[PDB]
């Protein structure tokens, strides 16, 4: 009970907000503001309040406590979970994707109120129903992907061709400097250059060599802005797809073996996070199709 | 007074209304259906009290519905005036033991009256046995306890839906009249800027043809409807005119292929809607349609009228044209607005009474058809009420009602709370209702209307999430079928001690406050500002004297299983869901103990359930004993309660009952005399309370798994009886009869050591897998001795006899001490099904102790498998040596967002070591002193209601002021953590650790059930692959995703063997077994058999699927 | 590029990361067919899906024969349609459609070559992927002569 | 004294592939199992375990040990 | 309307067997049931090595019945094969000793039901262990996406020499450090360590 | 016309005659594949 | 196993597959529990 | 189903066949042969004693006497320990 300390300042700040809030209600009672405008300003004001109390709690906590140790380390949990365990929960999705005007002001440590628990439940069951559905759809998608992706097996040691594919080695280069791509790993790593590269008249990255940290670092240092990687798309193999174009596998960290089933592996990997995605528009916004 | 044992209450607000009879839903519904003395007593009590109630019973109503039958001549008539019951012949205990459906006779007086004879002949007839419902709301059918659960259905009436079509770029409005029984009708306006009607959606048609088909003329039509341009446009574009023209046109459209007939068209239209039989709108249907359409007092019971149809036209178009308020046709002014189906005013529960009433109504409909047919084929003066009625349909329906019904469910007796929860569930799935495949997002999701009428917290987490839910705590059923809920009455800002039951619609009009809102010393509101809720689930506040109703109890929105949890408010809704769903599985233990910390409502949840045996008189006990207890009232009546002892439940757990009362103690009515499974002093007890400490420990409690001492194994703390029952029949076959005998053939001598004289295992003979329970031998089989068998028999001189052994044997992997054997004999007076000469059942009972794999869990949805059972020494003990009985991963509680369990642990520690608080002059001290929970002795239970639980200031102060347990020091620091000396390395843990008492249950996911294995066993017939299930030695399924993974690995040989040798190849299985035992290398797999099945089947569709080789025909 | 980017950003919306090759294989599989247009000299129908390899072979055949090639345009179709319009009816039959595919295969009288994975899992034979390939399975094992010389 | 007792990398570099290694070891293991099940015919073509053997053993472990030692060789047809 | 037959349900049809989730194709040719397999609840045992899994005594005994029979015949603990069958069914101590002797060097494929990605099926070294629940190594738990709330895990047995070869080389639980999705470590969970 | 050409050409190239549309003789599934297996209790178990 | 040729099954082919002809709806004698003559299940 | 060949029963029967045939091979050639025909180990139809006395060239009483002799010899405890357990 003494581990999770609610921020002392919270009460003060929130009552200030609440004070401000009731003023709006007063100036809504006289008809000077439309109900929709009141709802919008209130949702914005409570978003501000919950963000501010989140920051206040983040400052409050000392680094030596259990929850910080097991969240910062990446062991388990996440910042927002501690936010709604210690700080106020905030805006909660009303049924059929709406927001309420009076979000939850108490933390799970302090204990919700009856209606507050009731509104939180409105979102909780929806989430469970949604997950059950997303698992179903993810399974269906995985089956379709595996079916369409089968019959693609690696059946040649080396491709006959030299055509490659142009990918961005490095981008978002600030002024007077070269900056590598933010998502360089998922795109260009584990690919084999179709042809060598010369920048100072000397070969930097030899051909048919999978790329890693040292080589990519060297190539960005030399200042090359693009790269030409051989890839499965440009494969010209008389039988299936060659090993060279697929590049090294990933579960082993070595060149893909002849006869491995890349198709089922790709389908399984693409279908695996289908259950983990679980994302949806927070609110329709009153417009359909936008 | 002494109703329950003392339990300190941490509540802060006094409660006017007590919880109603928690089982009222079933008992009152079935009393109404029976219309017995209790129901009519309730009816007259309500009438003299002024409360509305249906004055007419359920059975007599359905009887009176069937008017006396009239032949084409209408000469004769059969009146079913009076119905009556007689006491059932079989006792409830007798029915359960002898496999008889608990039922009683139902007689009825049939009066035959014929005008031609001018005579009345009265005679009583008997329509069959009627399954009755015991006083604990279970139908004991075929010796098994079923329960019928309510059903959520859209009430009949009008429903208007407003939507938007992207193609049209404009709003669309539709209407649907949903009847109770008849065919359905719809009314869509401006589908393409015109209004049209769906008469069962047969074909496209207009409204003008419908109105003209009715007697209403065009002139009056346009006079009434000249103010809405949509209808004038529809009228003018309609070229057809005249009633006859419209009628013949609509008949041709509805039934093409024959020339139109005026009279047949009129009778068809009358039959489809106006007929009182084909369109019998339920009483709720009319009751809601009059309110919705605004007509003032239409016909109380009957079909829709043309007046209703025109009123619906007017309402629909008023909605379309945009006006929000309009004069109701033949009614007062009303808001015209779209109505959402999901609102709970539109949802109706079919209590068991209405379900069985519908079924018996269908049966009587078949009876009516049968008697009418008999009348058409019978001569006069040879007709008596005795002979004409065939009772087969009614009995066949009320018996098939229980079977093949999604609503007659096998009762679950895992514990009394599982019983109550199965009673109160309102299953949306079932006939004529929302099915699994029809499920959508909207129906499952909680609605604002659900508050107080359907707990949103608890529901199965499976694919049927939210479809099945438990009724609220205070819920009561409106006679039409809607769900009520109480509210206290407020006036001039003063809360009054009056309660009114509001339904799901009357709630919307008013504004409802919150019970939690503080109240001053006087009955006025302490604070002008008070949270309230209003129409549409709004939560806006309204200060000052404006409210009129407030919730009577803060626990209104929570059901019984969810009300059990303590510190519920602090848990996330998801973890509360899991905790409440789990708690319907805890098995009773050898010695049940009430939780140290728990909601104060557990006493009601225990007493209300029918497992506890309470007294119906206020007397003095005279003979207390294990089997039975005798009570004597001052009047003189003696009654001996017979307590069940170790009798199997539905799920296979003991139902042992203890005895709590002393010899001469005084008793009061309803008081608890004998304790039940998972109970203590009449209070609920589904588990024990262990000493829990939160710390990771060597990784044995990694990923939420559990570590517990050997103290629980040693001291029998967590151990459960389990009684399994399996039976055999000595059936007579063509070749001969089966003999239950001790002389089993082709057996050793010592196997039949403990068998009794006739071939029955003795009572108390501990058994293991493979033991012979009851001996049985086949009469004969045509034996053609093989050459090897012939030669061997010749060498050893043994006679292989026609009689063959087929005796029942203990299933593999099973242990236990037999406790009771039952035998039923054909030749004896006992009745058996045909063919089975003798039946034998044996009870094997064991005491399963808490072991590795046996699932364990707490109350707040924290659950895990045991990973290791350390010796008592290795447990990290406390400063005073008390070894912590169980460890738990702390990594759980933050991420799972169930910090209620930490509060529970601290409060349990507080409960175990009492506290004294007197004259402390602290705010929390003042609150506890006024509540009365200031001076608490050690060990006493403590209660924190589900929403008025102890505040954190109270816990902090009490921890500061705990009673010194030994030598004058408190082992727990003010922070709620204590010093833990690691038992293994010995060296104290570097920092204090949280410790306290947590209530842990033993779930029914015991490892002994889950554990299964298979070398080789049975197989299926149509396809030779192994069969599934544990009872039949069934291999686990190597489904599609498994072969996907194996193909991904590239391991092709393993896939080949897993798909051909290890199943689906008859030639390969014996070969692989022989190869392994002989040590020879595995042989080459053949072609599987399932592919051959497919080839033949596709050859039976006239597709010549020919397997071919590159060089001509292939070899197979 | 567009498909890869869209699906990759959809995944990165959460934080999961799937290497682009996995997407690339499927996207290559979707683009495999081509829609034939101006089917004058090729003599087959116009405006139907045809596999790229067959298109190239037919174009080479007709230009060798002297006739001018029939035109074709790239066409993208969903994974479902691509799977259904496959050479191996057995794999198609084991898919969602199990009536239309059987019927049309019967009408066309197409013999299903056993090349592929699922159709070799139905039969129970060895999947041509990994250890089941011809080159790995044809070897012979003997020790060296010096091994026999020692013992 | 375990499944991972013979490390894999030496085998991979010895056979130059991974599936080739498993099929080749499986052929050798089949041969040695069949030899242990000779029970008296003494066919000349058959050859016993080249490396020392325990009183009870699984043939595949012996085959893998032989590959790791390297004295065994394979030639594709 | 279909030919309802009894009236409770449409009657099955030739093609109806050849279609749908329950059709022959997708239920009895792609995914079949298998002999030499088992299932049970799973618990965490940290003292194991990465390439080891526990199989409870009754489970392992019933899995390896052919091999236990062969070994008991060879060691003369049982006279002949039928007496060996009776001896194993009785469950005398000699049977357990032979079992501990025989499971060694025989991989077993542990497998969880969803098997989302190819790391769902992983070979392991079996090992006798008391209780009735499979002991497993927490390092490989996250590869299955398996928690220890309660989660039954199937166990399959590779029979032939080739299958056990693949289970030792390809499917071993120590040669699958890297997840195939993006080639980052998956076999270093984080919950407690 | 495109669909009609597709089907007619598919039939013309194939040797099997179109008259297979109308079956004259109905093949029957072998009995074991539609088992009337005896069931204990004097009852029966039959496939549709 | 090289190709699973499938096509239209003509009447002559169906006759070739058949080893007889079913002539009754008989299945099994109610008393002998044995297959009848020339009906379903006929031996 | 009941028509399935239980692998354990089939393999036990095969082992019984092998053990029994070995046991007869222990006996003399003529004795083993005559008992085999008397009990039809070679062919599913065992031959009566006189029925054996046609191909072998012995009289029905002579073959009977050796049949009695075979049954005795296989009844000594020597060639009985192995076949007792197989039943
Ligand atoms: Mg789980
Ligand atoms: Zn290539």
């Amino acid at each position: 009970i003494s581990d999770i300390v609610v921020p002392d300042a919270k009460k003060e700040i929130v009552k200030g907000y609440e004070g401000q809030d009731e003023k709006v209600q007063k100036q809504y009672e006289r008809g000077l503001i439309t109900k929709e405008e009141r709802t919008q300003e209130l949702i914005a004001i409570w978003t501000k309040a919950t963000n501010e109390v989140a920051e206040a709690m983040n400052d409050n906590f000392p680094k030596t406590n259990p929850v910080s140790m097991m969240v910062n380390s990446g062991a388990r949990g996440n910042m927002m979970q501690m936010r709604q365990i210690a700080g106020m929960r905030g805006l909660v999705s009303n049924a059929k994707n709406e927001t309420i005007p009076r979000p939850i002001k108490a933390s799970f440590r302090e204990g919700l109120s009856v209606l507050e628990y009731f509104i939180s439940t409105h979102g909780a069951r929806k989430g469970l129903a949604d997950t059950a559905l997303r698992t179903a759809d993810s399974g269906y998608l995985t089956r379709r992907l595996v079916d369409v992706s089968q019959d693609v097996i690696i059946r040649e040691e080396d491709c006959g061709t030299e055509r490659g594919l142009k990918l961005p080695i490095a981008t978002r280069d600030a002024d007077g400097t070269l900056r590598k791509a933010e998502d360089v790993e998922t795109s260009v790593y584990a690919r084999m250059l179709a042809e060598d590269v010369v920048i100072d008249g000397k070969v930097i990255a030899p051909a048919n060599v999978d790329l890693g940290d040292v080589l990519i670092d060297a190539l960005v240092a030399h200042g090359v802005e693009e790269v030409k990687t051989r890839s499965i798309l440009t494969c010209e193999s008389q039988v299936g797809t060659c090993a060279m174009c697929y590049g090294r596998s990933l579960a082993t960290g070595k060149l893909v073996d002849i006869g491995e089933a890349v198709g089922i592996i790709a389908a399984q990997s693409i279908g695996e996070p289908g259950t983990q995605l679980t994302m949806r528009t927070f609110h329709t916004g009153g417009v359909a199709g936008d | 007074a002494s109703t329950a044992p003392l339990r300190i209450s941490f509540a802060k607000i006094k409660e006017p209304l007590e919880v109603p009879n928690l089982l009222a839903l079933q008992t009152e519904s079935f009393d109404w259906l029976l219309g017995n003395d209790a129901w009519k007593a309730r009816v007259e009590s309500a009438l003299e009290s002024g409360q509305d109630v249906p004055t007419k019973s359920g059975l007599e109503e359905i009887f009176e519905e069937i008017s006396p039958i009239e032949d084409f001549s209408g000469s004769m008539s059969l009146t079913f005036r009076d119905h009556r019951f007689e006491p059932p012949k079989n006792s409830i205990d007798e029915c359960k033991d002898r496999d008889f459906t608990y039922a009683a006779p139902l007689f009825v007086t049939a009066e035959f009256t014929n005008n031609e004879t001018g005579e009345i002949k009265s005679q009583t007839v008997f329509m069959g046995d009627f399954p009755l419902m015991t006083n604990k709301g279970t139908f004991v059918i075929n010796g098994t306890e079923r329960v019928v659960v309510s059903q959520l259905v859209r009430s009949p009436g009008v429903y208007f839906d407003s939507s938007i079509d992207k193609t049209s770029d404009k709003d669309i409005f539709s209407a649907k009249i949903i009847p109770s029984r008849g065919a359905w009708l719809e009314m869509e306006i401006d589908k393409r800027d015109m209004v049209g009607v769906r008469i069962d959606r047969k074909r496209k048609q207009s409204v003008t043809v419908l109105l003209k088909a009715l007697g209403w003329t065009t002139e009056q039509i346009l006079e009434e409807f000249g103010e809405y341009e949509s209808m004038r446009a529809t009228l003018e574009k309609d070229h057809t005119q005249g009633q006859d023209d419209a009628l013949l046109d609509i008949y041709r459209k509805l039934r093409p292929g024959e020339p139109p007939t005026r009279e047949a068209a009129q009778t068809l239209l009358e039959n489809l809607y106006f007929n009182p039989k084909r369109y019998d709108l339920a009483k709720v249907g009319r009751y809601k349609v009059n309110k919705k359409l605004g007509a003032d007092e239409p016909l109380d019971a009957g079909v829709l009228t043309t007046d209703d149809v025109i009123a619906t036209i007017k309402y629909l178009v008023k909605l379309h044209a945009g006006e929000t308020e309009t004069v109701g046709e033949s009614g007062r002014e009303i808001v015209v607005e779209t109505d959402d189906i999901d609102h709970f005013g539109n949802r109706r529960i079919r209590n068991v009474g209405e379900l069985i009433q519908n079924q018996v109504r269908t049966g009587l409909a078949r009876m009516e058809r049968v008697v009418r047919e008999r009348m058409t084929t019978q001569d006069v003066e040879a007709i008596t009420p005795q002979t004409l009625i065939n009772i087969r349909p009614v009995v066949a329906s009320i018996k098939e009602f229980f079977g093949t019904s999604q609503l007659s469910q096998f009762m679950d007796q895992n514990n009394p709370l599982s019983g109550l929860t199965h009673k109160r569930r309102l299953n949306a799935l079932g006939p004529g209702g929302l099915s699994r495949e029809r499920a959508g997002f909207e129906v499952r999701d909680v609605h604002p209307s659900h508050y107080g009428r359907m707990c949103p917290i608890e529901t199965p987490e499976g694919p049927n999430i939210g479809l099945i839910g438990s009724l609220a705590s205070y819920g009561r059923i409106n006679p039409f079928g809607f769900i009520e809920t109480p509210y206290r009455k407020v006036v001039e800002g003063q809360v009054t001690d009056d309660v009114d039951y509001l339904t799901a619609d009357e709630e919307d009009r008013f504004v409802i406050a919150q019970a939690n809102a503080a109240l001053g010393d006087d009955m006025r509101f302490a604070e002008a500002r008070v949270l309230v809720r209003r129409r549409g689930g709004e939560v806006d506040y309204v200060p000052g004297d404006d409210v009129d109703y407030m919730d009577v109890s803060p626990r209104q929105m929570v059901s019984v299983a969810t009300a059990m949890i303590p510190f519920l408010e602090h848990d996330d809704a998801n973890r509360a869901l899991m905790g409440a769903n789990m708690m319907r599985q805890a098995v009773p233990l050898i010695k049940s103990e009430s939780p140290l910390v728990g909601t104060g409502m557990e006493y009601r949840s225990a007493a209300d359930a029918g497992d506890v045996v309470k007294a119906e008189k206020a007397g003095v006990v005279q003979e207390v004993s294990a089997d039975y207890i005798t009570t004597t009232n001052d009047d003189g009546t003696y009654i001996t309660y017979r307590l069940a002892k170790f009798s199997r439940s539905n799920q296979g757990t003991s139902v042992n009952q203890k005895v709590i009362v002393a010899e001469g103690d005084r008793i009061i009515e309803g008081q608890v005399l004998a304790d039940g499974p998972a109970t203590e002093n009449g209070e609920m007890a589904l588990g024990k309370n262990l000493l829990v400490a939160f710390m990771p420990w060597e990784g044995h409690n990694y990923e939420d798994a559990i570590i517990l001492s050997q103290r629980l194994v040693q001291d029998d703390v967590l151990s459960s009886i389990h009684i399994e029952e399996h039976e055999v029949d000595a059936r007579d076959t063509k070749l001969g009869p089966e003999e239950i005998t001790r002389d089993i053939p082709n057996v050793s001598e010592e196997v039949l050591a403990d068998l009794d004289e006739r071939g029955i295992i003795r009572i108390g003979a501990e058994v293991v897998a493979g033991d012979i329970l009851v001996g049985k031998v086949t009469p004969k089989g045509e034996t053609e001795l093989t050459p090897e068998e012939r030669l061997l028999r010749a060498i050893f001189g043994e006679k292989a006899r026609e009689v063959r052994d087929t005796s029942l044997k203990v299933p593999h992997g099973e242990i236990g001490k037999v406790i009771g054997v039952r035998v039923f004999d054909r030749e004896e007076g006992d009745e058996l099904p045909p063919g089975v000469n003798q039946l034998v059942r044996v009870y094997v009972a064991q005491k399963r102790k808490i072991t590795d794999g046996d699932k364990l869990a707490g109350r707040h949805g924290n659950k895990g498998v045991i990973s290791k059972i350390n010796p008592i020494e290795d447990m990290p003990f406390l400063e005073d040596g008390t070894p912590v009985d169980i460890i738990l991963n702390p990594l759980a509680v933050p991420s799972r967002m169930n910090p209620g369990q930490v509060l529970e642990i601290h409060l349990g520690w507080l409960a175990s070591r009492g506290w004294d608080v007197s004259g402390l002059a602290e705010e929390w001290a003042q609150r506890l002193q006024v509540i009365g929970a200031d001076k608490v002795e050690p060990g006493t239970n403590v209660a924190t209601p589900v929403f008025d639980g102890a505040r954190e200031d109270e816990l902090a102060g009490l921890l500061q002021h705990t009673i010194p347990n030994r030598d004058g020091e408190r082992m727990v620091l003010p922070s709620g953590k204590a010093r833990l000396f690691d038992g293994r390395s010995g060296e104290p843990f570097p920092e204090p650790i949280s410790v306290g008492y947590m209530y842990i249950l033993k779930l029914h996911h015991l490892v002994d059930d889950k554990l299964h294995a298979r070398s080789t066993g049975p197989y299926s017939m149509i396809t030779q692959q192994p069969l599934g299930g544990k009872a039949q030695f069934g291999g686990q399924r190597f489904g599609e995703m498994e072969v996907w993974a194996l193909e991904a690995y590239g391991a092709a040989y393993a896939l080949q063997e897993l798909l051909t040798i290890k199943s689906d190849d008859v030639t390969g299985r014996v070969k692989v077994y022989e190869a392994i035992v002989k040590g020879e290398n595995i042989p080459e797999p053949g072609i599987p058999e399932s592919f051959k099945v497919l080839i033949k089947e596709m050859q039976s569709l006239c597709l010549n699927v020919e397997v071919l080789s590159s060089d001509g025909m292939s070899i197979e | 590029v567009h498909l890869v980017g869209e699906v990759q950003k959809v995944y990165n919306s959460q934080g999961v990361s799937i290497h682009d090759k996995h997407i690339e294989i499927i996207i290559r599989q979707m683009l495999r067919r081509v829609t034939i247009i101006e089917s004058g000299d090729a003599e087959l129908l116009p405006g139907e899906l045809v596999e790229r390899t067959k298109f190239e072979t037919e174009n080479r055949r007709v230009v060798q024969e002297g006739g001018h090639p029939a035109s074709g345009r790239p066409q993208l179709m969903g994974i479902t349609k691509a799977s259904l319009a496959t050479e191996s009816w057995l794999s198609a039959a084991s898919f969602q459609e199990t009536t239309r595919v059987l019927t049309d295969a019967a009408i066309n009288a197409k013999s299903d070559s056993l090349i592929g994975l699922k159709e070799n899992v139905i039969i129970g034979k060895l999947i041509p992927a990994g250890t089941g390939l011809s080159r790995y399975r044809n070897i012979r094992v003997e020790p060296t002569e010096e091994a026999k010389a020692a013992m | 004294e375990g499944i991972i007792n013979p490390p894999i990398d030496e085998l991979l570099e010895a056979t130059d592939s991974k599936y080739s290694l498993v099929i080749y070891a499986a052929k050798r293991a089949r041969q040695i199992n069949a030899y242990y099940s000779q029970l008296g015919e003494g066919l000349l073509e058959y050859v016993g375990p080249l490396v020392d053997t325990h009183v009870h053993e699984k043939p595949l472990s012996i085959a893998l040990r032989e590959i790791n030692a390297g004295l065994l060789t394979s030639e594709a047809i | 309307r279909p030919v309802t037959g009894p009236g409770n349900r449409p009657l099955k049809s030739l093609s109806d067997m050849l279609k749908g989730k329950q059709g022959r194709f997708r239920q009895n040719l792609l995914g079949k049931r298998v002999d030499y397999s088992a299932r049970s609840v799973i618990v965490v045992g940290p003292q194991l090595k990465l390439h080891q899994c526990g199989l409870p005594k009754a489970m392992a005994l019933e899995l390896f019945k052919p091999f236990v029979m062969k070994r008991l015949v060879d060691l003369n603990h049982a006279q002949n094969i039928k007496s060996a069958k009776r001896m194993v069914e009785r469950g005398r101590t000699v049977v357990y000793d032979v079992l501990e002797e025989v499971i060694a060097e025989h991989p077993v494929l542990l497998n969880r039901a969803p098997t989302l990605h190819r790391l769902g099926i992983q070979a392991f070294e079996p090992q006798l262990v008391e209780g009735k629940a499979i002991q497993i190594h927490p390092l490989v738990c996250t590869a299955f996406n398996a928690d220890f709330d309660g989660d039954q895990m199937a166990v399959h047995l590779p029979l032939s020499a080739e299958a056990q070869a693949e289970a030792r080389i390809l499917m071993l639980s120590s040669n699958n450090i890297l997840k195939p999705a993006d080639g980052r470590p998956v076999t270093m969970p984080t919950q407690d360590m | 016309a495109l669909k009609r050409l597709k089907v007619v050409s598919a039939f013309l190239q194939t040797s099997n005659s179109p008259k297979g549309m109308v079956l004259d003789c109905v093949p029957v599934i072998p009995p074991d594949l539609r088992p009337m297996v005896q069931l204990d209790g004097g009852r029966f178990a039959t496939s549709d | 196993f090289d190709e699973l040729r499938i096509g239209l099954a003509t009447a002559d082919d169906i006759r070739q597959w058949s080893h007889g002809e079913v002539k009754k709806p008989e299945t099994i004698n109610y008393r002998t529990l044995k297959p009848e003559k020339d009906g379903l299940f006929c031996e | 189903d009941s028509e399935a060949v239980v692998p354990a029963d089939a393999v036990s029967f095969t082992l019984l066949q092998e053990q029994l045939h070995s046991v007869l091979d222990t006996l003399s050639e003529r004795e083993a042969g005559v008992v085999s025909m008397r009990f039809g180990l070679t062919d599913g139809q065992p031959k009566t004693l006189d029925e054996i006395g046609k191909v072998y060239g012995v009289t029905r009483e002579r073959i009977r006497q050796i049949e009695s002799k075979t049954m005795s010899k296989l009844r000594h405890p020597s060639r009985s320990q192995v076949l007792r357990d197989y039943l």
